[PDB]
């Protein structure tokens, strides 16, 4: 179902209005803790001095109703931005009062306009009341879609409408929360309510906010049309922004009076819980990703750490990666040996990091399909997985499968391979040194050996989000660089971003590698053509690989393996968001480095703006060898 | 106290005004407190008030009253905080209050009502940035116009013609309007971009001239037809919240603010009079229409206070 609110500019009587929304199927309630017509004088007498109560009482609710069931407004007179020195001084002074008043409340979300393009002292006091006491309320800056100028209806005379089409001018608006959350430094307590109008703006507006922390969207009554039986229903535009609001998973928040007297109120609020009801179910992928949306996962040791044993369970479950392992061994296998050789030829298969068995068990399984006969190894350098595999061993495979207990770079083989079968994969593909591995391993590869898989590719893509960007801020820890936490890529499902160009390609890396001199070292410059107006956050990773021949695994959006949820996307941020105007083009340059005891990648921005070097010398991130 | 009526008047009193056979009509509203209301009554003593146990007539409203006008004689406007426009008609004895219609298509508070000459129409101003246009007979809405791009501060019909208005809102702009016209409104006046305009009084007798007052304290007046700003005084240390002409053949202006006092002046704009006798905002005038030389003013201090005049 659908959480939604009721925005109120009204209230005679707390109780009776909270019990009213409340039938009606409302979750919360969105209303002013001081009267909206109440003006209030700090400085010049005798106002000053009116005699109080200021507002109504805390005591009118329980506690526990004012965390969960009221968000409070800001009163609309107070203007901290005017230019009359006198209003600003008292809309301060006021603005203080009912902020702090929420806070005494322990109001869960507070909202606040942005309806003009300066509000830089706004900006100021809101920030000194996030840094002053100790409170975790959310504040919600109510801004439109559309701006409140441009939406007017063409009807003054001597002032007309300027019909010629803006680019720039009808993003006004997300050029006015930009600054403001800019001047606040990217608080995490200051979220969007973005409202929406009858008329769209264009549709290139709409693709940004969903990058930005959305927390509600409000709806006006006046923008539901009104369908065959006089039911209020919205435009198929309209259903179109909401489902995307809906895989976001924000808040609905109606606002204004009804406007359809026919029926009672909660029928809008049944129009939204239909369209709710009413999306595509979640599928395979989304249900193993469900709880992982945004979440920031620090870099993996592949080798100076071990797997746990409840890591191999959960991985064990893709429903797509080990049958395709299995089909790409079952080809492998009817290509090397012909049919009249069937029983001739025994063909030397080593799983090259076996972990808990799932890839030895699809071996036999592509054998037995192939009908071909095959000799097993089984290596892996986890010795507690390794207690796994030998009581498979023991209880089932039998002799067919030498279990071997090291690492595969230092394994002396008694024998050469037909084919080395691993998966070694991170992310970004190579970020598990998987290049290393097998370089070391390929020595008892025999010369016309294959190696499942033969080759994988990284791909890159630019990306903008402030949620993410402040996840990655949010990861600085005591005891090292300050700035440490923008140096690393971190595996997480990306989810409120927007994605500013098409992944490109950027290291590739063949196996076997029979390369004069082996040198898995890379360097590669990105171009990428970006056609809004936004700021860079950082790139997201992705990977292909070829397993065999047509035979593949992808977490490239444009090719992804269905059901797959092995491998979540990689994040690179950047220390500093970077502005880039529609018609630029982003820059971006990456290294692969390593020496004898680590690998690491660099990383630096160098159009339209240079960034700093990322990572430099590995000093906040390497992979130990 | 009267039938109907309530025994307390809400402390903040929002409007004052005289019928044309001397009975003072108030609106009030609860700002503060448990219940955020409001109320309308008739005091045929004028210096009664604001004493509900010598009341004529007297009601509760659901909500706030943000103004309210007369409608003729026995009909009262009303502008709620519900976003509700209503009309109250009085009793023909005058002793009950009782609601006619009340109609809520404003999306936020109305904040600001005036009577078209005709007395059959009516145009609302709300913070919903909508200015709507009312057949009062048929109770419905005939127009509905989103000229401006902030709340709309005030509204006011001409004296003389059924369809223009001036309108004033926190966007800069005052526009006079003529619903005759196939695009309604014209901006005006604000001869170089000033500060926002908050009050609006047309001229009783050249149905041409107005004055305005603004957020920093001054009254201007104006010309239509010339369009530059003939006059204006620095006559408030706050913002200027009404203007109320005299029913003079020469007509004095009284100037009502936050800096919770009263002000006249003259036809050039002089100061005559001055009251402190407010200590909160004053927040209406009406003048006498029996004494020429009196006249009435409401606070949100509940002080209801007759001035004299030279
Ligand atoms: O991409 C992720 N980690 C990077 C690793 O290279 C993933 N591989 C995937 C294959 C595999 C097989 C056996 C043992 C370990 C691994 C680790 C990732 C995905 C994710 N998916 C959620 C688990 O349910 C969906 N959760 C947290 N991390
Ligand atoms: N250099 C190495 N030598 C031996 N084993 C390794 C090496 N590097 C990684 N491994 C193991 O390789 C496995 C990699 C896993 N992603 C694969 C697990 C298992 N084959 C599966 O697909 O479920 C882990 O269990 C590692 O412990």
């Amino acid at each position: 179902r659908v959480s939604s609110g009721r925005d109120l500019n009204c209230v005679p009587e707390i109780a009776d209005t909270l019990g009213a929304v409340a039938k009606q199927g409302f979750d919360f309630l969105c209303m002013p803790v001081f009267h909206p017509r109440f003006k209030r004088e700090f400085i010049q007498e005798p106002a000053k001095n009116r005699p109080g109560p200021q507002t109504r009482s805390d005591l009118l609710l329980s506690g526990r109703d004012w965390n969960t069931l009221i968000v409070g407004k800001l009163s609309p007179w107070i203007r901290p931005d005017s230019k009359v020195e006198k209003i600003r001084r008292n809309s301060e002074a006021a603005m203080l009062q009912e902020l702090n008043f929420g806070a005494y409340l322990g109001l869960p979300a507070f909202l606040l306009p942005l309806n003009q393009e300066d509000n830089t002292n706004l900006a100021r006091v809101l920030t000194n009341h996030i840094h002053t006491g100790h409170h975790s309320s959310m504040f919600w800056m109510r801004v439109p879609l559309v701006a409140p100028e441009d939406l007017r209806d063409d009807i003054i005379e001597n002032a007309p409408t300027t019909h010629t089409e803006e680019y720039s001018g009808e993003e006004k608006t997300w050029m006015w929360w930009h600054n403001f959350r800019t001047l606040c430094d990217y608080s995490k307590r200051i979220a969007v309510a973005l409202e929406i109008g009858a008329d769209l703006p264009s549709n290139h507006v709409i693709d940004r906010w969903l990058g930005e922390p959305i927390k509600a969207a409000i709806l006006p009554t006046s923008i539901f049309l009104t369908n065959k039986k006089g039911f209020p229903v919205l435009s198929k535009m309209h259903q179109r922004l909401i489902f995307r609001l809906l895989k976001l998973e924000v808040q609905f928040i109606i606002t204004g009076t009804n406007h359809h007297s026919e029926k009672e109120f909660c029928s809008y609020l049944q129009y939204l819980e239909y369209l709710s009801q009413n999306r595509p179910p979640p599928n395979a992928y989304e249900l193993f990703a469900k709880g992982y949306e945004d979440y920031l996962q620090s870099p993996l040791q592949p080798l100076m750490d071990n797997l746990e044993s409840q890591t191999y369970e959960v991985f064990e479950k893709d429903p797509i990666k080990y049958s395709q392992y299995q089909q790409a061994i079952y080809k492998c296998l009817l290509d090397r040996v012909p049919e009249e050789e069937k029983d001739t030829n025994v063909q030397v298969l080593m799983v090259l990091g076996a972990g808990r068995g799932p890839l030895v068990n699809a071996s036999l399984r592509a054998a037995k399909q192939a009908d071909r006969r095959i000799k097993l190894y089984a290596v892996e350098k986890n010795p507690n997985a390794v207690v796994t595999l030998e009581n498979w061993q023991f209880e089932e495979w039998g002799s067919q499968v030498t279990v071997v207990s090291s690492d595969m770079r230092e394994w002396v083989a008694p024998e050469k391979a037909d084919i080395i079968v691993s998966e070694l994969l991170g992310s970004f593909a190579d970020n598990e040194l998987s290049p290393e591995c097998l370089d070391g391993a390929q020595h008892f590869l025999k010369d016309d050996g294959v190696s499942i898989p033969g080759e994988y590719t990284s791909f890159l893509a630019p990306i903008s989000s402030s949620k993410l960007y402040n996840e990655v801020r949010a990861c600085r820890e005591k005891d090292r660089d300050p700035e440490a936490q923008f140096e690393m890529p971190y595996v997480v499902r990306l989810h409120n971003f927007h994605q500013l160009s098409a992944p490109q390609p950027c290291f590739t890396f063949s196996h076997p590698n029979r390369d004069p001199m082996i040198d898995n070292n890379r360097y590669c410059t990105l171009e990428f053509p970006v056609e809004v107006n936004t700021v860079l956050h950082g790139f997201a990773g992705y990977f292909e690989t070829v397993l065999y021949q047509d035979i593949t695994l992808s977490i490239r959006p444009e090719t992804h393996s269905p059901g797959m949820f092995s491998w979540f996307p990689i994040l690179f941020p950047i220390k500093q968001p970077i502005t880039v105007r529609e018609g630029q083009t982003i820059c971006v340059r990456f290294w692969r480095c390593s020496n004898s005891k680590k690998v690491w990648y660099e990383w630096a921005v160098t159009a339209p703006v240079c960034s700093a070097i990322h990572n430099p010398t590995g000093r906040s991130y390497t992979i130990g060898l | 106290l009267p039938p109907n009526a309530p025994a307390c008047m809400e402390r903040q009193l929002e409007a004052a005004r005289y019928r044309s056979d001397g009975a003072l009509l108030l609106g009030a509203s609860s700002l503060s407190g448990r219940c955020w209301a409001g109320s309308l009554w008739l005091f045929k003593d004028p210096c009664a008030a604001p004493n509900e146990g010598f009341c004529s007539a007297g009601v509760q409203t659901e909500a706030g009253v943000a103004d309210l006008t007369w409608v003729g004689e026995r009909g009262i406007l009303v502008a709620s905080d519900s976003g509700a426009v209503e009309l109250w008609e009085l009793d023909e004895n005058e002793t009950l209050i009782v609601s006619k219609f009340c109609k809520y298509e404003h999306d936020d508070i109305v904040s600001t009502v005036s009577v078209l000459s005709s007395g059959t129409q009516a145009v609302s101003g709300s913070k919903d940035i909508c200015i709507k246009v009312w057949d009062l007979a048929q109770q419905v809405v005939l127009s509905s116009y989103r000229a401006h791009a902030a709340q709309v501060t005030c509204v006011a019909a001409s004296p003389h013609k059924d369809s223009v208005f001036l309108s004033c809102s926190e966007d800069n702009r005052i526009l006079l309007w003529d619903t005759r016209c196939p695009k309604p409104a014209s901006q005006i006046g604000c001869s170089a971009p000033g500060y926002l305009p908050t009050s609006l009084a047309w001229h009783p007798q050249q149905s041409e001239v107005f004055v305005f007052g603004d957020e920093n304290g001054t009254v201007s007046l104006v010309d239509t037809k010339s369009t530059s700003c003939v006059l204006s005084s620095a006559v408030h240390s706050q913002c200027v919240t009404g203007l109320v002409f005299s029913p003079h053949s020469v007509p004095f202006l009284a100037s009502l603010s936050e800096d919770c006092s009263l002000a006249v002046l003259d036809s050039s704009l002089s100061e005559l009079f001055r009251s402190q006798a407010h200590r909160d905002f004053v927040r209406d005038a009406t003048w006498s229409p029996l004494n020429h030389s009196l006249l009435t003013t409401v606070g949100w201090d509940h002080q209801v206070v007759h001035h004299v005049v030279p």
